[PDB]
């Protein structure tokens, strides 16, 4: 799926988060954002994703204007994507099991024993076919959130979104996550975004980026056009290095 | 400086608008029968996990009826009064107020602190996009559960005060059994005596688990909110009750 | 000239601010000249100190860069307080 | 499977033994080694920002008194019975019941989510780290605003309620003034009945602030704890309310 | 100083998290520690001498052991320490002037003028000159840190702990916190703590680097050196690697 983002605005009441946003998310590859905290990453996937109302702008999916769709057209929609939010948005009071087998339920009338089939398989592709029947709550920090990943492509999802996946503190969970990534990205070919922080660990995944702030699109490029094209704002923000435009308060008599 | 006030008078009953709109929509579009059988579940949280505190206030309540009534009503007529008393008391005034607060306590404080967890952690959102509606799946069987719930509640703990009045002023403090039971059915009729204490209650079922919900669901997704919205829960469910008990209360007996 | 010389601590600070007032006071200008190598080191305070003390005549440039302490001139300028006080 | 609930019981009791030893802890009186511009402090939210909620509810209370007894009375033909009804009513049962539970109820609530979240942010953590010893800082002036306020808070709401009462009692349904004061001087008295009425609210106000502080503080740092905290400090406040209030009426006026 | 911990043993919540832990902390140098999170982290610097008594072992400073040796030497040795909580604590109901002013009036008499004197100084020690009168609550997340930080410093102390300042950031954040630490150690002779999850700084930081798992130290070195000491359980630690011993849940059938 090819996802065009035109013109977008977004005001969060008053305040202005996004300004006239212009992207393009290219099909069977990896794009990613990045950018200043705060800045509102996360709003910019909910406008993707079509859960918030933009302010006059444009989303197509495949073409199509989303604002169009019918509610069968919609309903039907919900079952191209799946994201893994920041928390990792397990839901507590069901085990495992329901936690990944409950999308198919939103979309599908199967049986049970294809419905647990299905479960059996997406908890092995992540390395979860022993948790069967725990409860979410007492997983470890790694399996935690790689339940919610397998819920996220439980329905074969054209597109994935991953809010902050680099977020994660542990060297040893960075290490699977990227590895989930690329081993999925191309098990399903599927296009997927990566919205994060620390860059050391996006500018080795993507293949086209993005540095938004302010509301701007600050440049884009490949990992070597950004360096390339460089802006003082991108230079120093992709280098973490002091001396940018950053200010602070400052005056003496 | 001033105005200050102003501003914080004209976004709360902003907010009461919007509470109106969501009441509105999670009692008028319910066709989801099929998911409507967990409520039993949910009921769990409500009702049964709240007996042990109604039980236990209505034995005191009931205990502490019997002793002040008695030390009243040695100079005017126990023998005749402790049933009067005792009964109408229960039934009109107390069942219907004491019940309705501890719960709007025990239950409301959790539950708004359970929707507020459900979208502070940004759980409830990722429904959306799976085409669940959450209101269907995650409030309206709360809803449901507390407007059943409250109800039985507030007869259990008049049964429970009734205990209460005669073992102690009956038979503690030597009264007759014979007057005592006579005295209640000459004075207490089911209509309407039973029957508005359980009217009483359906209005605050719905007023109080009303509130809890639509604070729990609260539009600020910062941590320091689910602590505001607790107090608050109970602030507001507290004040609506003593308000419309007293004009429900005004007609009913007057 | 007149030099509050020794320890600053947190313990003495007071009677120490109080001794350079004193000083400034019986004011000069140019305001006199102050050995601050004749102060003990490790002591932040012991700046407040003195900066309290040239502000009592904010309007005199009684600076006398030469004579701060190596560590006490480390502190001015990693904290960006450096300023032109040479003479 | 069974075992669970007995070690329920066994950790809350352990924790009750713990909370007796704050308390002993917190009591002397060693405060006075800061200044108590704090104390005055404190006090602005645990007593002052309440008096609208207790101002509201007293006058509903007494409203609803004055209806009731109103249409009881009528069929004794003793109007007198207002003044003397209402007055006791409010002085010896419901001002030191109603206020409570509304008091913590809402300060007992917002008490416990301000201590514990200083526990869960690290702050009292540097306190210590620095050398300022927490207890004197942080719980002292909280703990003593919680008593001196709901004492104090009590009375008000039974003047209030007094006065609702006659509001409706005398003054909308013609009932001659000079036998509702003289009913309220015949026999109730300034010197042993409003001096219960305190009595039982000083114990009340240890009971509430004492539970609200012990929950907030005495906690290992579980980020779902403060909701479950702020839940427990009103359900343990309620019943230990009623509780003592049932035992010490029991001999005040027995 | 010099600080030691030797044989620390500790027991919280019935489980071990530390077992004979012994430690060098060198004067003047940056000592770090790293390793996999929810292992003790915090845990371990709290009980470097402060409020958790440790079930075996001993806490020496200066060589002497604290335990006993005395109250009044202890409360003012108290004064040689200052630390970053966390996320890093502020008082809400004080205003910045106040949260910088605090410790001093733990150990110190001092006139108005003075200790006004004092925060001014060491706000600016950290970019934070004229920001005394505004509450801590309406700053940005870059100066809460950096308030939190002037706090630590304002007693003059000898030992700095920074409790995992790099976990989780902006990167122009961490290019402030790294440029403060270097200003830092080398204005005030500090002797410093680094605890952090995100390796690939603190290997350019420290001048010695400890690796600590499961309670046991599993390798120590300068930087250098531990590259040099390929543990697989270190090796996997300081490098991302997704392969060494951690565990998936699975098995065919
Ligand atoms: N209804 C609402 N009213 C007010 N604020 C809201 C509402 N809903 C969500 N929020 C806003 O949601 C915004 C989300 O974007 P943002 O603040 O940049 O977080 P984020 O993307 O996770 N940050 P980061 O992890 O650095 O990328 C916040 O600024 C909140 O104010
Ligand atoms: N006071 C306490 N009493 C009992 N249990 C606690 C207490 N505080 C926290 N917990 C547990 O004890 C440990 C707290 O310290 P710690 O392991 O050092 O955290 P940490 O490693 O810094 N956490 P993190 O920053 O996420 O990696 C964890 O194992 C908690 O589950």
């Amino acid at each position: 799926s090819l996802i065009e983002v035109k013109n977008l605005s977004f005001n969060r009441g008053e305040r202005v988060i996004y300004d006239n946003i212009s992207l393009n998310i290219r099909r069977g590859q990896i794009t990613a954002i990045m950018g200043p905290s705060g800045t509102g990453k996360t709003t910019l996937l909910r406008l993707i994703g079509g859960q918030l109302v933009p302010d006059q702008g444009e989303v197509l999916l495949d073409g199509k204007d989303i604002a169009q769709m019918s509610r069968q057209e919609l309903f039907a929609a919900r079952a191209r994507m799946g994201m893994l939010f920041q928390s990792g948005a397990l839901f507590t009071d069901m085990s495992v099991y329901e936690n990944v087998a409950f999308p198919i339920r939103a979309h599908t009338k199967l049986s049970e024993n294809l419905i647990a089939e299905l479960v059996a398989l997406k908890l092995e592709s992540v390395g979860l076919r022993g948790t069967e029947q725990l409860m979410p709550t007492e997983l470890s920090g790694g399996m935690n959130r790689r339940v919610a990943l397998a819920r996220a492509i439980a329905l074969d999802p054209d597109l994935i979104m991953y809010d902050e996946p680099f977020a994660g503190q542990d060297p040893i969970v960075k290490g699977v996550l990227t590895r989930l990534i690329r081993s999925l990205r191309e098990a399903l070919d599927l296009t997927t975004i990566i919205v994060s922080h620390d860059v050391p660990e996006t500018l080795s995944i993507a293949d086209y980026i993005y540095v938004v702030a302010e509301g701007k699109i600050q440049g884009e490029g490949t990992p070597e056009e950004l360096q390339a094209y460089a802006s003082p704002f991108v230079k120093q923000f992709l280098t973490g290095s002091a001396e940018g435009p950053v200010e602070y308060q400052f005056s003496h008599q | 400086t001033i105005a200050w006030l102003g501003r914080l008078v004209i976004e709360r009953i902003r907010g009461i608008g919007v509470a109106a709109l969501m009441l509105l929509q999670i009692i008028f579009s319910l066709p989801s029968a099929g998911g409507f059988g967990r409520f039993v579940y949910q009921m769990h949280r409500v009702g049964v996990m709240s007996l042990l505190i109604i039980t236990v206030s209505g034995l005191f309540i009931g205990l502490v009826l019997g002793l002040q009534g008695y030390s009243i009503l040695v100079n005017v007529g126990s023998e005749s009064m402790l049933g009067t008393m005792v009964s109408l008391t229960l039934l009109r005034e107390l069942a219907p107020v004491v019940a309705a607060l501890l719960f709007a306590g025990r239950a409301g404080s959790a539950l708004t602190a359970e929707i507020g967890s459900m979208k502070q952690s940004e759980q409830l959102a990722s429904m959306e996009m799976i085409g669940v509606d959450p209101l269907k799946q995650i409030v309206s069987p709360r809803l449901w559960a507390g407007i059943v719930s409250l109800p039985m509640l507030t007869v259990i703990f008049a049964a429970i005060g009734i205990v209460g009045g005669k073992l102690v002023g009956v038979d503690f403090l030597g009264v007759d059994e014979g007057s005592f039971w006579s005295g209640m059915q000459n004075n207490v009729q089911f209509g309407h005596d039973v029957v508005n204490g359980i009217i009483k209650s359906i209005v605050f079922a719905l007023l109080c688990t009303w509130i809890a919900v639509f604070q729990g669901y609260a539009c600020d997704p910062t941590p320091e909110g689910i602590a505001t919205a607790m107090t608050r829960t109970v602030v507001y469910s507290s004040l609506c009750v003593l308000g419309f008990d007293f004009v429900l209360t005004a007609v009913m007996f007057g | 000239e007149l030099v509050v010389s020794g320890k600053i601590d947190f313990e003495n600070a007071e009677q120490q601010y109080q001794a350079g007032l004193a000083i400034i006071k019986k004011q000069t200008s140019f305001p006199l000249i102050v050995d601050l190598k004749q102060l003990e080191h490790g002591n932040t305070l012991a700046l407040a100190v003195l900066v309290q003390w040239l502000r009592q005549t904010p309007q005199k440039s009684g600076l006398h860069f030469k004579n701060v302490p190596e560590k006490m001139l480390k502190i001015i300028q990693a904290c960006h307080l450096q300023e032109d006080l040479h003479l």
